[PDB]
């Protein structure tokens, strides 16, 4: 769900 | 050469990101998350010139058992270019950051993994379990014993009710082990995801309760599936009421959610089997930086009796440990070890996801006294079930 | 009319079976299992004439925590004809048998479920968890910490080494909670399954160790998959050594097994994620017949302190319960209840698969004192992880 | 709780709509569709506040056998919030609209179903039948008998030839049982859809006596979905299919049409036109039984007969049919035929035979000759088609 | 390459051709049973020069047609050309000879089941019946209040082989009162009840649901363990039909029940949700070719509902016939008078049982006529009161 | 793996  | 990036290095970093991460949020989004990175909390490796490797930690606040909140370095954005692979760049980058994490006084550091076989060597163990439940809602009939056999749940546009979701989540994270503080910049980005994307994701809806909420949307390929992205419940009433509403979506055949192994939803229904577990995976990974600071700060079970021992971390010193009346005193020592484990194995134990007997059976933590093995299971067991907050 | 079947009723019963159960072992096989059914341990419903409903229990021996072995009525072969459906036949049959089970002095009765929504009402709760692990064995590299970094494992024809599998399994079932006695007639049938079937299942192979064994075969559709039907391990050495061998099958891409949630295999590997959990489901279901006999006979955790309470089973009386020093005294009483639950909920608790906090969060067991809730989790927790023996 | 929506309630209704319907047209489009809903044609249920239940009917004009045009209440936009379901909200809303629809003087009401099991209790029966044909066009060769074996069909952009589709459709809907009038706001919304990351560009095959609106499918790039084929003459129908089978790019052509479509018989292999999918289309509730039966045309072939028809909770009537007309007048005399209100809906357009319904006991009668006469009388000369979803 | 009727030595070679040309080839043992239905000179073979490279034959069948009338029928089957001798003229030569014999033998109609829908039109065969697969998701299936038999149920679960007599009596009644119905001789009942046992790793065991006035043969699908395929549902009364479906829908083990039935099956109207009975597949069933037009049209029953009317009918390359339908029967004799109605021989085949309307065929231009009132009367007349069904594949 |  986010960033990496 | 290895160093802290200047402003000029960010363009380059985003290229590497875009080439490395298929789910790369994007240059403008990432600028929001970059406010969470502290001064000298990010490293780059330049080619003698363009950037060829990077890594960083963010300043998070992890809730641990006994409702205690530790500062946590959130490892993220870690990549090495395909051109400079298998060259020592990750090892040099993952040290140094750990030097900076330890120097800033973080008792723990945490991450989410892209592959499960890269992180064990750096002292990171799986600390929470993800657990996808998929419910066929056409058959889902609730148990007589389930709460609430007017409705307090409301169907609303998520963007119109930001402040209520914050207050609910703030309550949630403080009481649940594995909870993370969600700063304002992350809500900005979460409510921006709710809007209908151009020919991609559909529109998100919200089910809102005073003690809880569910964020969900219909899946792009499977139109009869509703993917619940996020269910935050502070009371059992909210949890039940939110799922009553979700199962009331007469449009859908299936409702899916990524939740935790002790989610009580199967027991809410008549047929326990209707809430099929479709997918299991490791969620949050922990590396304990300061062993006595981390263990002392954590809560423990009152139920288990008082007991003393000496614990060795493989290349990480050796510590006296006395646990009793639900709290521990842990101090460095040169006395002989009764228990031995690699640094990652302590991570898995810490939030209480994995039992020490299971780990011992794999010979990952060694100990002679079997009675001391049973007492670790009981002590490190968590009262409140462990949950995974959000990816970073 | 409802009655015990004569010899003449068996032909009819097998027809109903064949029409009801797609995995129906067959007339000649079933005759072997019918030796396990005691005198008047089976009921039929005739049409005023042909048989239109049936049920029976077998005489099993279930191992429970603290290595204690209870007699158990194994409910099986339960069917109602599509012509006489929704008519009261299952209710009349599932009572009566429970009358006969209770009259013969069985503290517990157990079954395996065809649907998870039929059995809860009759006081059966999910007692063990099945857990399919699938390993991509091309990537599976073992941990340095794993045991055994000559080989004692042997590749043999299962039929040629019957007696060694019995001795190993006999050891296994006695020490592991959820273990069942496997009488001679069931080994007859198991070794008969090992032979190569005409245009169906392939030939079964065995990996044999002194402390353990694995039965496996290549899947009929997926030729690169090896389905391990049964892994019995008494020591951690055997467990590791058997999986070292299984992962040595250079022919296969994947190895799959139906095992238990605390199987230590993921921790044996470098990458924990390579042992993907592909399928979760409820295994063994328990109905506690005699509540004090069942609870007294069971072992409990020494670690938790001494404590007293009063437990109510919904339409099943009310019992004083004192637990301390790893054993319980349970007696009938008219004193007020501190804890209330349906009869099935006690089943789920009994082998320690499901926590009482999770069940309480679903409002399936009610109690006011939160400290008493935490003590149930600790007390009913099992030292040895719970496993599922074999289907019946 | 139950009352007609004000201007402030529509923001709430579209939230309920988008949550209830994955294929929700959107706020901008639903405002155009709302011009067909009359004053006091919609109801809402508010929580007491937010709207948790809705329903409405549109003013439609449905064409029935004998080329007769009936005013018709087009039920749509019916939705109950998932929080307030199983709570009598739908039952309350439906009864109020049927009160309004009746008192307004509509002989029939009609709708398109999201599930087949909900609507039978409210008096609605399946009237038309949807029928998807899929032709493997690589093997498609026309019969020697096929009409028209320079071409009169042109390949065109749909937005450039609106007036011609209106003219062709207006002809079509007037002469076919199941045909609906299409007002200007639905042509606006149809020609808005033609322009192209999702659905591909829609093209048109234009004949003077017919048209075909088609587009290539987003996933299957070797399939062309004909969204709408309207043909007035047989020459048009065949000329349009020759052009469709002309599409070299595609392997398959698919269309949602009616059971009596003559495409199989146009080809040398009838089996090449595979009926992939079948479903009910338009559902009918007859509001006024005598008004509906007398307005309808019947088969001339059947000789004159007189009977007594009862609808379960909808009156008893002396039914005299003869010379392709019916008289339907009140009576207390012994009933010869009995059925629920939805059963008559399914008979009305002539798709379902009374024999087939009688075999499932949905209509009871002790006279088998009267059963045969009903089949023959209620059968539609022109085959029954489905106009458009609303 | 010479065409001739096969001797006893030629059958081994025919079975080689069969096995190569038909994946679903019943086998030598079964084919020898079916061959009892092939009359003297019912078969023809083509040899290279030696070995057989082409074959065709017909069986002595009895087809029920509207008004419960049973016509002798030539069941065309076993038709195959070797892959080495295609696009040569062999099939044309063989089918020309059989139709010559069928005509001399006095069959009013010939009939077959197709392997492709584009081969048989040019030999005068048109699709006469329609096959219709319904698939009920029985978990959601709930019966309507109006449905019959909503006390003890009259349906019994039985082994098919144990109650042979009961299925023969029911089927014999069924086929006589239903259009498209075929006589099933003993040899076919032998082969049908031989199939119902369990096979070694192949088809699963068949069971039966028996009623006094109806029966249902079903078995679980080998790949889909949650699907019961109903191979054959014969029911005389409406009570028998519903009772059998209540039992089928009572199969708690199964998710879905499928059946190959006919378009006017009242099953969907038996449920509260008609839409649950999903028609998952639709194909042409029995194909007919009218051999003798007068004997065929006169022998059939017609609708009483339409009034009396007369016309002249031309079959493209098969003469021309005056026709007079009225009061259920019809008179038809050959004539030279100008045709009012024209059609190819296969189009008469399709109309005959009443599956396809003349309006539909006319809209396609498969039959031509100027008088639209005559067109409306054709539909009405040729339409069947009792719905058309498909007996068994041959 | 057995019986029912
Ligand atoms: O450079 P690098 O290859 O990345 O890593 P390094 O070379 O620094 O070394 C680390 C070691 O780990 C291994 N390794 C390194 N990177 C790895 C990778 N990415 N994957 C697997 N293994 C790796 C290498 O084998 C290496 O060597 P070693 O294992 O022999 O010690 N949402 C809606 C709401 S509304
Ligand atoms: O008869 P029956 O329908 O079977 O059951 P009964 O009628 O006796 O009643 C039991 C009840 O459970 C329900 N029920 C019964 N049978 C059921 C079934 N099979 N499934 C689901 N629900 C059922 C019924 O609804 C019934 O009524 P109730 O729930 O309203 O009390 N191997 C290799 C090694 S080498
Ligand atoms: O739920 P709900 O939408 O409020 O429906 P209601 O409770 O009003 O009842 C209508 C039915 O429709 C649907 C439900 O199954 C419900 O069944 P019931 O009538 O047996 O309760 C569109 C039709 S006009």
């Amino acid at each position: 769900p986010a960033k990496k | 050469t290895l160093c802290s990036p200047t402003e000029d290095d960010w363009p380059g970093m985003f290229l590497l990101a875009a080439a490395s991460f298929t789910d790369f949020i994007g240059p403008e989004s990432a600028t929001a998350w970059r406010t969470l990175v502290p001064t000298d909390g990010a490293v780059v490796v330049r080619d003698g010139s363009e950037v060829v490797g990077m890594a960083l930690y963010m300043d998070l606040r992890l809730t641990v058992p006994g409702e205690v909140v530790l500062p946590t370095a959130g490892l993220s954005f870690v990549a090495v270019a395909p051109t400079h692979r298998r060259r020592g760049l990750l090892r040099a980058m993952c040290a140094e950051l750990h030097r900076r994490i330890a120097d800033s006084g973080y008792p723990v550091a945490a991450l989410h993994a892209s592959e499960g076989g890269i992180y064990g060597r750096f002292g990171y163990g799986p600390a929470t379990t993800l657990h996808e439940l998929t419910v066929d809602r056409r058959f889902a009939r609730f148990h007589a014993d389930a709460p609430g056999g007017g409705s307090s749940v409301r169907l609303v546009r998520p963007t119109e009710h930001r402040g209520e979701f914050e207050a609910i989540y703030e309550r949630w994270r403080q009481q649940v082990p594995g909870g993370l503080l969600r700063p304002q910049v992350l809500w900005d980005e979460l409510l921006a995801e709710c809007k209908a994307a151009p020919g991609g994701d559909r529109e998100s809806f919200a089910l809102l309760h005073p003690d809880g909420y569910a964020l969900y949307r219909v899946d792009r390929t499977d139109l009869k599936l509703a993917r619940v992205s996020e269910l935050r419940a502070v009371t059992a009433d909210a949890h039940c009421a939110l799922w009553r509403a979700l199962i009331g979506l007469d449009s859908m055949e299936r409702i899916s959610i990524i939740t935790h192994p002790q989610d009580p939803l199967p027991h809410l229904l008549t047929d326990t089997r209707l809430a099929r577990t479709t997918w299991r995976q490791d969620g949050l990974w922990l590396r304990i930086m300061n062993v006595p600071a981390a263990l002392e700060a954590r809560g423990y079970a009152h139920e288990v009796g008082e007991f003393s021992t000496v614990l060795e971390v493989s290349d990480g010193g050796r510590f006296a440990l006395k646990i009793g009346d639900g709290r521990a005193r842990c101090t460095p020592t040169d006395a002989a070890a009764e228990i031995e484990m690699d640094r990652d194995v302590l991570g898995s134990l810490y939030l209480g996801a994995h039992r020490a007997s299971t780990l011992a059976a794999a010979n990952r933590l060694r100990t002679k006294d079997s009675q001391l093995l049973r007492r670790l299971d009981a002590a490190f067991a968590s009262d409140v079930p462990v949950q995974t907050a959000f990816e970073f």
